[PDB]
């Protein structure tokens, strides 16, 4: 080889050195898809990640304990999503936000969850499940004006699991509704999650300060479950 | 009680180990996609076992071919030939033990510190650790086979095996406790294999390396007593056990991966 | 020469 | 062309019964999971029920679970919704909708505002 | 009232189906039954271009048959010398979620876009010697699924908002927009003489557009499900279509209907990319099963298979010389394939 | 009023176009394929001395 062919190899090696530097930032950053209906508080969550800091996609960067997170909020897309969702087959988690107070829309949220969960390409991706707007849920169940039994008829035969850990002063009414919704999503997750992926339910309110901590702990446990399964220790 | 090993079995067991180790190394030398801290430590383990099995095959072949006549050499040369083949064999064992520890530490730094994993462990640092392990393996193997008749070498070899056993046990038992916590979390939402895996890893490690350093220990603690004599008289089986370990570890660590199973199936 | 050492 | 001729809707008194029928054309009907969707006036679209390729699974919205039942006939490419205990809140346009891809169980997009593989639909009125 | 229009459209559709049936005198598989078989086409992976970090989502050959653009959702465009594996450029993208790239026939400009809904065109050879964005084309209201250069200054673009658009690059504005798809338009294909392009758009249908008249000339409707991939036949009078049906179909722009359907019941997974060979007799199709298949486009026999990938094939293209087939997949590698006698 | 006016307009714009027999289209495609069978390296592999992708 000679002349420009050697310079071509020299340029290729300079590129390789930059690619080896970019690979470190790529591997050290954890990518998340923030997903949720227009009534879900995904925007007020994004606006309160800034404590930790026509466009078709939005990018939120935040850090916990010197781990860097990239969280993507899907912007000015059309409502059909079966094609673009395939881009996120290699994120760490889906953060799925739900308005627990809209019983009339909880069913479409569940069908959206079924669709995300059983998709062929997201079959590896765990779901972090923010059952948001718990204050509105509590006020609604306490007021009692709107029932849940006529939206979900089996609620009347559901009884609070010994798994429950109610906060101080939570009425059994509110606790039973809350955990009923939680188990409504878990029934989907547990029906077809063949060990490859899991979901992580969290009761949350938009004002919650600790949600970055939750995401940090859920990503930690996702990667631990992944490697302990890869090592057959799990 | 004495178990006959000295002919044919020892050689063929070494040749089988040579095949399995080389297949691991070849499957990593092709298919560059796998070249990573995880599988580079596994390849370095398989290389070390490859040199264990090769150098023992050479030792038993040379000794056999010196036997029944055939090849002849003056003993003042042959003793140094023996010394060199021992130094290569001992280096490849101490390296194999260190790479078993390195796999333990890599997995540990991949369960705990799971997020910062690719900032803590990197392929540059993997390369540096592998080189340091081989350099140390030769410098100690040379020193040990020079001063071999001094007690301190045997005692330090035993202490080295005991420290490596403690390191592996502590790391792997801590990882299994964490796996059991995850299994309980899953059960709480959804409403043994870990123990099998860990007991295979440590059982094979302790069973196939342990009795040799026992032998060395008894050479120090009871050099001349009949109560120890049936340990000394079965030494060739303890070397055969180390070659058996060199056969089992590829099946525990490398062909454990499906992608390696595919790239071996071709 | 022997297989191995300290036999 | 892929088309779905929903055909059975009409007016009933409360407690009445109707049997919606969809005739499917232009695709290998046995390969596709299928749904019924409805839209009450002034509301968006909502999912009613689901049937897999061979009936090996059926699912319903909680507002319907005992009141409507899906059936399917792969031999003549028809999809049914037998409605047995109609109520005023069932007053809606009902749309037969097909999943996008065969041999797959993620029913994406079937409730979307525009969606290709969904019929023109038929209005049901419960007086 | 809407019903009168809907029934008039119904009767026009019946008239169009009748017209297509009237000219459907003989199927391609009858006419080609006398043609000699292609034989077992088998190709070696000559070169593997490696060093993307994430899944490769799009690629495009240059007009020189030698340089590759490749786009990966790690946010890099790499330009490769396929004769040497040399990385002649690597461009850090504004947003990682690239879904399309394109490489101009002038060779001088490269474009990409995706889930940002913006088409970014890069000048490769400025006087400063370093790559930079020359324009950002913004105005699509959905992800850009495909783009293709007509000229040093004109780019056609395809979006999830059901529209295509033709942009003047220098002024950065839409000259025309193409409308009447009912779903996400997934792939473009420009005719060899750049007056027409076809697009398929997540309904049963592919549409032929006139770049100068701005209007849809013809609508093809054979497929059962979303058309992912589209490619003109080299004569420019037919085009192939790949779909989640797990079928490819060939349409003729002048008989206005299907000629042939490529479908093997041993495979039940969607088509991800489609390309013809230079002669047009080989149709190359990429699949969700981690594979590509080679079809005799005249006889619908499965001539060959390129089983070299660890994840779904995402992009596929022959050089304008016909000299090699490039394949990219989510396993982060591009594999370059050829035969040797 | 409703947008179905544009759909029916496009259908009538597409109805009146000319349509050759399918047999003639097929003949044109196979005549092209056979007219370029020697020129296609994937169909007719050129010897290794003149492939840039290996020697
Ligand atoms: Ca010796």
């Amino acid at each position: 080889l000679s002349a420009e062919d050697k310079a071509a190899v020299e340029r290729s090696k300079m590129i390789e050195k930059q690619l080896q530097k970019d690979k470190q930032v790529y591997r050290a950053t954890h990518r998340l898809l923030l997903l949720g209906a227009d009534n879900s508080g995904k925007s007020t969550i994004v606006k309160q990640m800034r404590i930790y800091h026509t466009s078709g996609i939005f990018e939120t960067k935040f850090q916990v304990d010197k781990v860097n997170f990239h969280m993507f909020d899907v912007g000015a897309q059309r409502d059909e999503r079966r094609k673009w969702i395939q881009c996120f087959n290699d994120v760490t988690a889906i953060i799925f936000v739900v308005d627990s107070s809209d019983y009339n829309r909880l069913q479409e949220a569940l069908n959206d969850f079924k669709s995300i969960w059983n998709n062929r390409w997201l079959r590896t991706i765990s779901v972090i499940l923010f059952l948001n707007k718990q204050d509105l849920l509590a006020e609604k169940v306490l007021a009692g004006k709107s029932k849940i039994e006529d939206y979900f008829p089996e609620f009347a035969r559901y009884t609070t699991p010994e798994d429950a850990t109610p906060e101080p002063g939570e009425d059994p009414r509110v606790t039973r509704a809350k955990y009923f919704i939680r188990d409504e999503f878990l029934r989907i997750s547990t029906a077809s999650g063949d060990g490859r992926h899991y979901c992580y339910p969290h009761f949350t309110c938009s004002v919650d300060t600790e949600n970055a901590r939750r995401i940090f702990n859920d990503c930690r446990d996702i990667i631990q479950r992944m490697h302990l399964r890869q090592y057959e220790l799990l | 009680l004495e178990v006959s090993i000295s002919d044919g079995l020892f050689l063929s067991l070494g040749l089988v180990s040579l095949v399995e180790n080389a297949l691991v190394v070849a499957t990593i030398a092709k298919n560059r996609n796998l070249h990573s801290p995880m599988y580079c430590f596994i390849c370095c383990l398989a290389l070390s076992d490859l040199l264990v099995s090769g150098s023992n095959v050479l030792e038993t072949a040379v000794i056999l071919l010196l036997e029944a006549g055939a090849l002849v050499a003056r003993a003042a040369v042959l003793q140094q030939l023996d010394n060199v083949i021992d130094v290569i064999t001992c280096s490849s064992m101490l390296s194999s033990l260190c790479f078993l520890g390195a796999i333990a530490v890599d997995r540990y730094i991949s369960i705990f510190y799971a997020l910062r994993y690719h900032s803590i462990v990197t392929l540059p640092r993997a390369r540096r650790a592998v080189a340091a392990i081989w350099v140390a393996s030769v410098v100690f193997s040379t020193l040990f086979i020079a001063y071999y008749d001094h007690v301190a070498v045997l005692l330090c070899l035993v202490v080295f095996f005991l420290a490596m056993l403690v390191l592996m046990a502590v790391l792997y038992v801590h990882m299994l406790a964490r796996a059991c916590q995850h299994a309980q979390g899953i059960a709480r939402l959804h409403k043994l294999k870990g123990a099998v895996t860990l007991t295979i890893l440590l059982g094979i490690f302790f069973l196939c390396w342990g009795p040799f350093f026992l032998h060395l220990t008894l050479i120090v603690l009871c050099p001349e007593h009949p109560t120890c004599g049936c340990i000394f008289k079965n030494f060739n089986l303890f070397l055969a056990l180390i070659i058996c370990n060199a056969i089992i570890d590829p099946l525990i660590y490398a062909f454990h991966s499906q992608e390696l199973r595919r790239t071996l199936k071709e | 020469l022997d297989h191995x050492r300290w036999k | 062309q892929v088309q779905l001729q929903e055909s059975g809707g009409g007016l009933v008194q409360p407690g009445g019964s109707l049997r919606l029928s969809c005739a499917a054309s232009g695709f290998t009907f046995s390969n596709y999971k299928m749904n019924w969707v409805r839209q009450a006036p002034g509301k968006g679209l909502e999912w009613v029920s689901d049937i897999s390729q061979s009936g090996a699974s059926i699912s319903y919205t909680g507002s319907v679970k005992g009141r409507f039942t899906i059936s399917r006939d792969n031999a003549k490419n028809t999809l049914y919704l037998q409605m047995n205990s109609l109520k005023p809140e069932d007053t809606a346009v009902y749309y037969c909708a097909r999943c996008p891809a065969p041999f797959t169980r993620d029913c994406f997009d079937v409730t979307s505002t525009t969606y290709a593989y969904r019929g023109q639909g038929t209005q049901v009125t419960v007086s | 009232e809407l019903d009168q229009l809907r029934q008039e459209a119904e009767q026009l559709k019946n008239q169009i189906r009748d017209a297509r049936k009237a000219c459907a005198d003989a199927t391609l598989s009858q006419i080609t039954n006398n043609i000699d078989p292609v034989g077992r086409i088998q190709m070696r992976t000559r070169r593997t271009l490696r060093g993307h970090l994430a899944k490769i989502y799009a690629m495009h050959w240059g007009t020189d048959s030698r340089l590759l653009v490749s786009a990966s959702q790690d946010g890099k465009l790499i330009i490769w010398d396929s004769y040497t594996t040399n990385k002649v450029h690597a461009i850090p993208l504004r947003s990682s979620w690239v879904m399309t790239c394109a490489y101009a026939p002038s060779g001088n400009y490269v474009a990409c876009g995706g889930l940002d809904n913006i088409c970014s065109i890069y000048n490769l050879k400025t006087r400063e010697g370093n790559v930079r964005v020359s324009r950002e084309l913004a105005g699509h209201t959905g992800y850009l699924s495909c783009c293709r250069f007509l000229d040093d200054n004109q780019i056609v673009t395809s979006s999830g908002d059901t529209t295509c658009a033709l942009w003047d690059i220098e002024t950065g504005q839409q000259t025309t927009t193409f409308t009447g798809h009912t779903g996400d338009v997934m792939s473009l294909s420009l005719a060899p003489d750049t007056r027409l392009f076809v697009s398929g758009a997540c309904d049963a249908s592919a549409k032929l557009w006139d770049v100068r008249e701005g209007m849809c000339r013809q609508t093809f409707t054979g497929h059962e499900s979303d058309i992912n991939a589209i490619c003109f036949f080299p004569n420019g009078n037919a085009f192939a279509t790949g779909s989640d049906d797990a079928t490819c179909r060939l349409f003729d722009l002048r008989a206005d209907q299907e000629l042939m359907t490529y479908s093997h019941d041993n495979i039940i997974c969607g088509i991800t990319s489609v390309s013809f060979s230079k002669s047009g007799r080989l149709l190359l199709a990429g699949y969700d099963d981690f594979n590509c298949n080679v079809w005799d486009a005249l006889k619908a026999d499965r001539a060959g298979v390129l089983a070299g990938h660890d994840n779904r094939v995402s992009c596929l293209g022959v050089t304008d010389d016909g000299m090699a087939v490039a394949t990219g997949s989510w396993d982060s590698f591009l594999k370059i394939w050829n035969g040797s006698s | 009023i409703a947008q179905a006016r544009k759909l029916v307009e496009q259908l009538k714009m597409e109805a009146n176009i000319d349509r050759i027999k399918v047999s003639k289209a097929a003949a044109d495609l196979m005549a092209y394929c056979e007219a370029h069978a020697k020129e296609d390296p994937l169909l007719t592999p050129v010897p290794a001395s003149e492939n840039p992708f290996r020697e």
